[PDB]
C-alpha cells in the first residue's frame, strides 16, 4: 500500500503528500531525482527491476498552522494523511531499517532467511543441514 | 615619586596602544564584489576578478 | 509580549491594536510571521545568548552525533565545517555523517520571543512593523520613520551585547603581560 | 502626571483630552499603553535611578534563585552572562538554573510613570505623543517638530543623568595621585 | 528520538536535546542499565543531574518515549481549537511515529516474520537455547566436523 | 522551512499567505520555482557547506566518469577544465569523455532549501521576495526596502562562511614561522 | 533548463511562465530568439571554453581545411588572420582558401543552452529578459534592475573564468626563476 515494484516510462499508483517523499530503485540501487522527471502526477520519465518506495518526512508537520491563516476543511485531512501514511510504511515493514534491543518473540519462527556470509550475520537451517 | 607613577602609567598606555598597532586583519566588504575565494591565495600575483 | 509586538505592527498599520491573543479577525497572522522570520533571521548570526558542545564523543556503533534541536548556525572550534542534516551533524567537506573523534563546535540556537532580552524584542518588533508597512502601504515617509526606530534599536542591542562580553584587548597583550612578570 | 502625559499625546493628535485616567475612550488606552511600552524600551539601558548592585545567594542547598524586582535589563558583575526564564535566574551560556555559589549582579529594574524625574518623563511622553502621531496622521511638519521636542528633552535627560552620576577622570589617575602622597 | 555518548567518570550534569512533550517521557540509561527518577532531577530544562556522580566512564542513553495512554489534548472537554492545541496534539503523534521509526521502543513479535530473503545482520551470540544463532557459532561446528 | 519562504514571498506581494505547500495556488508553485531558481544561482559560487574536494578514478580500463553529486560548478585541481555532458565528466578543452587516469577536482554541490543555513536561506528567500516584486507590482520604494533586507542577509551569511573558514595569514608565513623553529 | 530561462523572461515581462515546451500561444519565442542571440554574441568572444586545433596539415589536392561547424571566432596562433568561407578555413590578408602548410589556431566554439556552466546560463538568460523587457515594455526600473541583476552575473561568470584559468604571473618571472636555479 505504499511501495510498488514492478522502460522509459514509470507509474506511480500509490498515493503520497510530496513528489520528493518517492524514491526510486532500479536493481535496488538508488537513483537521485535530478536523473528523472515527473511528466504528471501518476508518471516518472527517466533522462535515459524497478521499485518506488515512499518515505514521508518525521521531522517536520507537512501542514503548519498559523495565527491568522487561511483554513480550509482538506488541511485536518491532509495533516492526518501525514501520519496515516507514516504509519503505512511503518507497517509495510519497508522503513525500519535495525533494532537496538533485544527481539523477544515468543515461540515463533522467522522464515525466508538469506544466506549469510559474515558470520555475524544470521543463518538458516538450509546450511545446518548441509554442515550437520 | 610623582614622575615615576607618571612614566609607569604612560609606559603602560604605550604598550596597549603598540598591542593595538601590532593588530593585522583584513576587512572584507560584501557589496565590493571581490573574489575572496581566489584574492585569498594570491601570493604570486594573479588575475583576480572584482567589481570595485 | 508577543501580542504586545503584534500590537505594535498593528499600529504601525493605523489599525486599532488587539488584546486577545491570536483570535482576531484582521490579518494581523502576517504581522506573526514577518516576526518570527525576523527573529530568526536576525537570531541566526552569533550573540550573546549562544550555546556551545565542548565535547560530544560519538558511540562507535551508530556513529551519528546529536545537535540542539533549536540550533540556527553553526561553527566548529577547530578547522571543520558543520551543519544539519536530518537533526544530527553533517560534515560539509565531507558529505559524511559519521564521526569518529570528538567534536568542539560552537551552535547557536533559537530563542522564544517571550525569552529575549527587550531590546532585542523591541528591535525584531519593530522590523517586522517596518517589513509589514513596506508590504501592504507602501514606501513612504512613515517606513523611513520606522527604519530609523528599528536601527536606534538595533545600536541599543549592540551596545548591550558589547557590554555582557567585554571585548577589550586581552589577546597578544597576555604574552606581554606574561613577560612583565 | 500620566493622565497629563496621555493629554499630552492626545493633544499631539488633536483629540479632546481627558481629566479621569483609566476611562473607557478608545484613544485613551491607547496612550497608556504606548507610553509603557516607550518607557520599558527606554529605561532598558541603564540610568541613575534604574541601575542597582546587589548580591543574591542561593537561599537553599545549591539550587534556582528567584530573581526580585521589575528587572529590565541584567548584567553580570562577573564572567557569565544571566537572563530570566520562568521568573528565576538563568544562565544564558551554561544553559542552567541551579547556582552553587552567591552571584554579583548589576540589575536595571522598571520605573512606574508616577515616580520618574520630571525630564525624563517628559521625553517619554513626547516620544510616545510622536509616534502615535506619525502612525495615526503620517509622517509630516508636525512628526518632525514632535521629534525635535523629544530630543530636547532628552538631552535634558542626559544632562541630568551626567549631572547626578559625577564621571570625571578618576579611573587610572588614582595611581598617578595617590604615588605623589 | 535518543542520543547516546560516553561520558568520563564523575560526571553529574547530562545535557539533553531531544524535544520532549513532557519532563517524565525522558528515560535514563546508565550502561544499558534504567536509572530511577529518583536518582536524578532537572536542574533546568535541558539539564539532567545525578543524585551521586558516576564511579567510572560509561554510556549515557537518553531514550524518549511518548505516553500513548490519552490524547494530550481531548477536544471535548475544554479544548478551544486553536493552534497551539492543534500543534501539540499533532506533535504527540509525530513524536510517536518518531520513536516507532527508530526502532528502540519494539520489544518483540507475536507473529512468524519474513524477512523475505534478507539477511539478519549484526546479530549477537546467542546465550540461551532458545535463542537464535549466527554463522559465528556455526564455524565452531564446521570446524570440529 | 520551504513554506516559511513561500509565505515570506506571498507577504511582500500582499497576497493570502499558505499552510500547504505543494498546493494549487497559482502563485504557490511560482514562489517554489522562484526560489529554487535563485537557490541555484546563489549557491553556483563556492561555499563552506558546497565545496567538497573528491578524486574519482574511471572504473573501468580507462574511460568515461558517470560525475555523482547534484553537481552545480566543477572546478579542476590540477591544469584542466571539467565539463558535465550527458551526465558523464567532459574535458571542456579537450573535447573528450574518456580519462586514463584518476582526477583530483572540487565540486560544489547542490543543497535542498530545507537543509542549508538559517542565513543563507534568509537570503534566498528575501532575493527571492524582492524579484518577484519587482517582476509582479514594478520598481518601487518596496523594492529597495527588500533588496536592503536581502542585502543584511546577505552579509550576516558572509560572517558565517568567513567564521567556519578560517581565513589567515597563513600561506606564506608557515615558511617564514618553520624557519625559527 | 532552456524553459526554465523563457519562464525567466517571462516572468520578467509579468505574464504567467509556462511547463510545455515550445507549445505556447503567447509571443515567447522572441524570448527564444533573443536568448539565441545573446548566447552567441556573449560566447563569441573567448572563455575558458573553448577549442584548439594544434596542427591540421591540409591534403595537397583538394588544398582547403575543415574547420568545426559550431566555430564562432578564430584567432591563428601565429600572424595570420583567418576565418570562416563556406565551412572551411579562410585567408582575410590573403582571399585564398588553399593551404600548403600546417596552421596553428585557436578557435571558439558555440555551446548549447543546456550545456554550459550556471553562471553563463543565467546572465545569459536575464540579458535576454532585459532585452525583452526594453523592447516591449519600455525602460522603466525594471530594466535597471534587470540589468543590474544580468551585470551581477556577469561579475560572477567572469570570476568562475579566472578561477578556470589561473592568470598569475609566470610569463617574465619564468627568466628569473630560472636564472635562480
Amino acid at each position: 500500500y505504499s511501495w510498488s515494484e514492478q522502460t522509459t516510462l514509470i507509474s506511480v499508483d500509490i498515493e503520497y503528500l510530496d513528489k520528493s517523499y518517492i524514491y526510486l530503485y532500479i536493481n535496488n540501487v538508488l537513483i537521485s531525482n535530478s536523473d528523472y522527471s515527473w511528466n504528471s502526477d501518476t508518471l516518472i520519465q527517466l533522462n535515459t527491476t524497478v521499485l518506488l518506495v515512499r518515505r514521508t518526512d518525521k521531522e517536520y508537520l507537512y501542514i503548519m498552522f498559523a495565527e491568522g491563516a487561511a483554513f480550509i476543511r482538506e488541511n485536518l485531512d491532509v495533516q492526518n494523511t501525514q501520519f496515516l501514511h507514516l504509519a503505512q510504511e511503518l507497517v509495510e515493514g519497508r522503513s525500519i531499517d535495525g533494532f537496538y534491543g533485544d527481539l523477544s518473540m515468543n515461540g515463533y519462527r522467522i522464515t525466508h532467511l538469506a544466506d549469510g556470509v559474515d558470520p555475524k550475520d544470521a543463518v538458516n537451517k538450509g546450511q545446518l543441514d548441509s554442515v550437520s | 615619586a610623582g614622575d615615576f607613577a607618571r612614566l609607569s602609567v604612560l609606559s603602560q598606555a604605550l604598550t596597549l596602544y603598540e598591542v593595538e598597532a601590532a593588530r593585522l586583519y583584513n576587512a572584507v566588504s560584501a557589496g565590493a564584489g571581490i573574489d575572496v575565494d581566489a584574492a585569498q591565495a594570491a601570493e604570486t600575483g594573479d588575475y583576480v576578478q572584482t567589481s570595485a | 509580549r508577543l501580542t504586545d509586538a503584534v500590537n505594535v505592527t498593528l499600529e504601525a498599520l493605523g489599525e486599532s491594536r488587539i488584546v486577545d491573543i491570536n483570535t482576531s479577525n484582521p490579518s494581523a497572522g502576517l504581522a506573526r510571521a514577518a516576526l518570527d522570520r525576523t527573529r530568526r533571521g536576525v537570531l541566526s548570526t552569533g550573540w550573546w545568548f549562544n550555546t556551545i558542545i565542548r565535547e560530544v564523543t560519538p558511540t562507535p556503533n551508530p556513529g551519528q552525533i546529536k545537535v540542539p534541536w533549536n540550533q540556527l548556525s553553526m561553527y566548529g572550534l577547530d578547522g571543520t565545517k558543520y551543519g544539519e542534516r536530518d537533526g544530527v551533524l553533517y560534515n560539509l567537506v565531507d558529505q559524511t555523517k559519521v564521526f569518529s573523534d570528538t567534536v568542539h563546535l560552537k551552535v547557536v540556537i533559537d530563542i522564544d520571543f517571550e525569552d529575549l532580552p527587550e531590546h532585542m524584542a523591541m528591535w525584531v518588533a519593530n522590523a517586522t512593523a517596518a517589513q509589514v508597512y513596506l508590504n501592504d502601504l507602501g514606501a513612504d515617509g512613515n517606513y523611513k520613520s520606522l527604519l530609523g526606530i528599528a536601527a536606534e534599536y538595533e545600536a541599543m542591542n549592540m551596545r548591550e551585547h558589547l557590554r555582557n562580553q567585554r571585548y577589550s584587548t586581552s589577546r597578544t597583550h597576555a604574552a606581554r603581560k606574561i613577560r612583565s612578570g
